[PDB]
RNA sequence: GCGGUAGUAGCAUGCUAGGGAGCAG
RNA sequence: UGACUGCUCCCUAGCAUGCUACUACCG
């Protein structure tokens, strides 16, 4: 239901940062790492909504790599 | 992920919330410290004397269970091999699979 | 692997093997330029080769498709269909083909040298992405054999300013050095930065552009990228625009020109625009008219090189602010004068090099002549604008066309942009007679340009002629002309103010040995991109088949302010020409 | 079926036999009719076979063919569809907190480390305008992610310690505005 | 089949009976006409399929012996592959440290374990935290395994250049922990 | 009238090899 | 970077057997 949309969003946001090359920063990967193993394992849709701000706040605070205008104005979120 | 199977299945009622089926086999992933931690698990492995005068006793009820079995050496030309597109171990995983060296 | 055989519109999915580009070529025309042309080879999402330990047989010849994979005759596991068959090739998209009507398009230029005169003339009459592909095409053939050319190397390293070059033994070397040779070293076995070197004199002397460190066994050679495909026309249909809506007009008018309000309103209602101007024809002064006038609008602004951008960008600061450009540097030549790294203005210049693709309104580019339609296409794919003006001219300093063998065409047949004119007319009008004199004026627009110019400006009688015939004396390897320089020498001492000026000449040894005994800083011909100076000399030479062959550098006159020297050794430009003529001494 | 070159032995044949029993003749030229019959038949029911095996051999290589053109094109553009797919899930989930980090970080205000959970939790943001400020924070209250931040420390480009008194649609444009806010978690 | 010794006798007879239709043949020479190509057909058939068993087996050497071949080329590039690896990991001994332990033995025999644990040039130390570091490797010197080491280097996980003075009791929250010092051995 | 023999085409079974994929300890 | 075994589904190539029609000689 909304629980399970969750855990996978957060199986689609650690490709996108795995494939951006966070891999090469293991003080950073260690904590994505953290946050994706831990919604996986969650038994709450309360402290999984919690754990997928820290993890999205990573891609959002690395600046060029994502273009996120260009993104948001392709057939989604407005 | 298979975005179209579990869209497939949520639009069959699946997945609903108090379900008797829940997914819990996921793909974990693990950070740089993964292989020497795993490692580290041999220290569960002490040394450890045995009773000899009760081990010699069950070493010879255990043959029995393989009794019923025939076994022996066997040349190089009946020596039967599956799936030779596997890896050689070190010092030779450099050069090739163990194809190469059961040709060579 | 799925691209489009444009060669009929096709969708398909393979491509001729042992061709130049190995393009998308439907199962109509790669059936025909096979059996023709023998191009026997055709790739495909796998190539078709024999598939069986040691066959040599790869031609889709007689091969034949079966067990999933291509066998061959010679050797006949046959239980099969031939690949070539009922006039179609297998493959996808064997069902939903077209088929073309002219046949010899590869038979024609994929065998060729990609210089024949009877290949460019038809190609002028092509559509434009056939054209399009012809000029990728002959990209792709300037670089395929620029890796067919020699190396440079030093294994010695000599005192500065005296050292010696070998370049090779035994194959068919000249090149005007235009773009110059930037290999990188080698010390052992890795590669080690050595920078960009120029050669032009040449023990053998040496000049130098930059400091450097020679190393021992230091090479040079050239690496080329290849031209990606692109996805936009070079012209675009006639369609006047409703109004001048969408703009933001400002209520202040410049008074200094008298042919301002009429050509904005005329742009205001047109939608596309070509021009033939000569240097110091609106290119100077009317871009910032326009960026005044149009704030709003955004205005990209771009030249093949640097250099001729500079000559907007140093007055462009004073009466503009400085944060109005932004150009972007690599990591050619440039100076970091202006702030870079930022790629959102208004007014955001532009490279031909490379930029990123955001936003425009307005084209208007400077000289766009030494390229064929790949700068119009590359410009009009980088970035989309509502309004074009094409200031330039499409014969102003043409790319040399790499190999001649053939004579020169007639400049009336150019690429796309010189006929189309010359066939329905002049759209707008357009004129900066302020710097450029009426002596060349006149000529110029009695030649090629009729009806366009007036003359605005008088002339100081000052321009030199000199009717010399003079004697030439070739060599094995060069020629040194001793009676003109003499003359223009012996020509020069008679006035006291011609020790200013610069070296100009068609050869740079020449004006490099010639220096040596007068003293004069060394130039050459590339671009006189927006430099414009009082003082020059010119030559020619030699004239016969490279200098005296067309009109090549007619515009390029136009440089000087109250007159030039430019003598002629013959009667075709002097008919009615009047240079103030002098007996010699 | 039709259009093959071996069929006009199965039609004159077939006609033949056919119509030979209403006149009708000898049982000698009946054999010798069917034995000409079968003797051009076999190579009807043998030229119609290897092209009824060919004919879907065909269409079976190339639909390999299309397997090994998409499986290279799925493959090619990996990344520009992850993008899509997780914001395309990321709308669906309409989240409070994350429909929040979005929409702030579309603007600009995006964030400089990771959103901690505890109840110290210093966070560091830009804010880029005035408007972005005024809407976002007001006072020493900052609100972002579904939660409040209380503001210790504003600092401008280079080090420049804005007073929260002096930054307000006036003093404004006078600085430097891409601003780095220091806040810490409430409760 | 332009070459099989008996397509002779199968044309002879093929012409007899065929091109000789025409002709009034009675039923006596039809015999002839029948009975000739006949047989001479059945023994080409059999010329036939022994020859394309024969190309069969043929076309099964040229194929297994092209992979003998394939083989030895490949057996040449490996025998020369670990040749030039023994051969680069033995020009590495400093035979000075060697051959005074092989020498010093009762027999020449030695455990294999301190070979490099005394005859060794440099050491790697791996660290996980600061605690660990400074009962190990304090300072620019420090002892291990009866000798005397001398630090040389100290990168960290990401392989980035630390120095000395970054590593504090409290800086330490700031680098990328398991951190590898390289040390060259004293006198 | 029938049987045997040698090729040819067509339909299923088992076995031997190669290739791709799924599960289990 | 990709271990050792076992089972099992699908596709292609080759070998032998099993009821038929076609050939042709032979009875
Ligand atoms: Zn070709
Ligand atoms: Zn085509
Ligand atoms: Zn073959």
């Amino acid at each position: 239901s909304k629980m399970s949309d969750v855990k996978c969003t957060s199986v689609v946001l650690l490709s996108v940062l795995q494939q951006l090359r966070v891999e090469s920063s293991s003080k950073l990967w260690a904590q994505c790492v953290q946050l994706h193993n831990d919604i996986l394992l969650a038994k709450d849709t309360t402290e999984a909504f919690e754990k997928m701000v820290s993890l999205l706040s990573v891609l959002l605070s690395m600046q060029g790599a994502v273009d996120i205008n260009k993104l948001c104005e392709e057939m989604l979120d407005n | 992920f298979n975005k179209d199977f579990y869209d497939f299945a949520v639009s069959k009622g699946f997945f609903k919330e108090g379900s008797s089926v829940e997914l819990k086999h996921f793909f974990f992933a693990q950070d740089g410290n993964a292989a020497i931690s795993d490692y580290d698990y041999y220290r569960y492995n002490l040394p450890t004397m045995c009773d000899i005068r009760q081990l010699l006793f069950v070493v010879e009820v255990v043959d029995k269970y393989f009794d019923c079995y025939d076994g022996g050496c066997i040349n190089a030309n009946q020596v039967i091999v599956n799936n030779l597109d596997k890896s050689a171990g070190f010092p030779f995983n450099k050069w090739g699979k163990a194809r190469l060296y059961y040709d060579s | 692997a799925v691209g489009a055989c444009v060669l009929c519109n096709s969708q398909t999915s393979l491509r001729c093997g042992a061709c130049i580009r190995r393009p998308f070529l439907c199962c109509k025309c790669c059936y025909d330029h096979v059996i023709s042309t023998s191009h026997k080879l055709v790739l495909s999402v796998n190539p078709y080769v024999c598939n069986a330990p040691g066959c040599d047989v790869t031609d889709v010849t007689q091969l034949y498709l079966g067990g999933m994979s291509y066998y061959c005759k010679s050797h006949k596991p046959p239980i099969s269909f031939p690949l070539c068959a009922n006039g179609q090739v297998f493959g996808l998209y064997k069902n939903t083909c077209v088929g073309s009507d002219n046949v010899t398009d590869f038979n024609a230029i994929a065998t060729c040298d990609w210089t024949n005169a009877g290949d460019y003339i038809l190609a002028n009459t092509c559509t434009e992405r056939l054209k399009l592909f012809a000029a990728e095409t002959l990209k792709a053939t300037e670089e395929t054999f620029k890796l067919s050319y020699g190396i440079a190397t030093v294994r010695e390293v000599l005192s500065d300013r005296e050292l010696h070059l070998s370049w090779e033994v035994g194959k068919p070397p000249p090149l005007n050095r235009n773009y110059v040779f930037t290999g990188y070293r080698v010390t052992k076995n890795s590669k080690v930065q050595i920078g960009e070197y120029t050669f032009e004199k040449g023990a053998v002397v040496y000049r130098g552009t930059t400091t450097y460190k020679l190393n021992v066994g230091d090479y040079f050679v050239l690496t080329s990228h290849t031209v990606m495909p692109l996805s936009a026309p070079t012209l675009v249909p006639q369609e006047h625009y409703v109004r001048i809506t969408g703009l933001y007009p400002t209520l202040n008018i410049s008074d200094e020109f008298s042919s301002n309000v009429a050509n904005y309103q005329k742009v205001g209602m047109q939608k596309y625009s070509t021009l033939q101007g000569p240097p110091g024809t609106g290119k100077s002064h009317f871009a910032i008219g326009l960026a005044l006038y149009y704030p709003s609008a955004r205005i990209v602004y771009t030249a093949c090189s640097h250099a001729a951008v500079d000559a907007l960008c140093e007055k462009a600061l004073k009466y503009l602010p400085i944060d109005k450009c932004s150009r972007i540097i690599p990591a050619v030549e440039c100076f970091d004068k202006f702030k870079v790294n930022s790629t959102l203005e208004q007014y955001v210049f532009c490279t031909v090099n490379a930029l990123p693709e955001t936003t425009a309104d307005i084209v208007v580019f400077d000289e766009i002549s030494m390229a064929t339609n790949y700068d119009l296409s590359v410009v009009n794919a980088r970035l989309r604008a509502k309004h074009y003006v094409y200031i330039g001219d499409p014969a102003q300093l043409p790319a040399p066309r790499t190999l001649l063998t053939k004579g020169t065409l007639e400049p009336e047949y150019f690429n796309s942009v010189c006929r189309l004119m010359k066939t329905i007319g002049p759209d707008m009008f357009l004129g900066t007679c302020r710097r450029c004199p009426a002596e060349i004026v006149d000529t110029v627009s009695a030649l090629v340009y009729d009806n366009k110019l007036k003359a605005h400006k008088d002339k100081s009688a000052q321009c030199f002629k000199m009717f010399y015939k003079g004697v030439i004396t070739h060599d094995v390897s060069s020629a040194i002309n001793r009676p003109q320089i003499g003359v223009v020498r012996e020509f020069l001492t008679r006035n006291p103010a011609w020790r200013k000026a610069v070296f100009i000449s068609p050869y740079n040894s020449q004006n490099a040995v010639a220096s040596k005994i007068l003293g004069l800083p060394t130039q050459t011909v590339d671009s006189s991109q927006g430099s414009e100076y009082d003082y020059v000399i010119f030559t020619q030479t030699t004239e016969t088949a490279h200098s005296c062959n067309v009109n090549r550098f007619n515009v390029a006159i136009t440089r000087a302010k109250v007159g030039i020297l430019c003598i002629m050794s013959d009667r075709d430009l002097y008919d009615k020409l009047q240079f103030t003529s002098l007996e010699i001494p | 079926f039709s259009s093959l070159p071996s069929y006009a032995a199965f039609a004159t044949a077939q006609e033949a036999y056919e119509q030979a029993v209403a006149n009708g003749d000898s049982e000698v030229v009946l054999k010798k009719l069917k034995k000409s019959l079968n003797v051009a038949k076999s190579e009807f029911d043998r030229d119609a076979a290897m092209q009824r095996k060919l004919e879907k051999m065909a269409d079976q290589a190339m639909t390999q063919m299309y397997k090994q053109a998409r499986s290279e094109d799925k493959r090619a553009k990996v990344t520009s569809a992850m993008q899509t797919m997780l914001f395309t899930m990321l709308r669906k989930l309409d989240n409070d907190a994350l429909n929040n980090i979005i929409n702030n970080a579309r603007d600009g205000c995006v964030p400089l480390n990771i959103i901690p959970l505890t109840t110290a939790a210093k966070l560091m943001v830009v804010i880029p305008d005035y408007n972005t400020y005024k809407n976002t924070c007001d006072g020493t209250t900052f609100t972002y992610a579904s939660a409040l931040w209380e503001i210790q420390q504003v600092v401008d480009a280079d080090s420049k310690i804005v007073q929260l008194s002096e930054i307000s649609m006036d003093n404004s444009p006078n600085l430097a505005w891409p601003l780095i806010v220091t806040a810490l978690r409430a409760n």
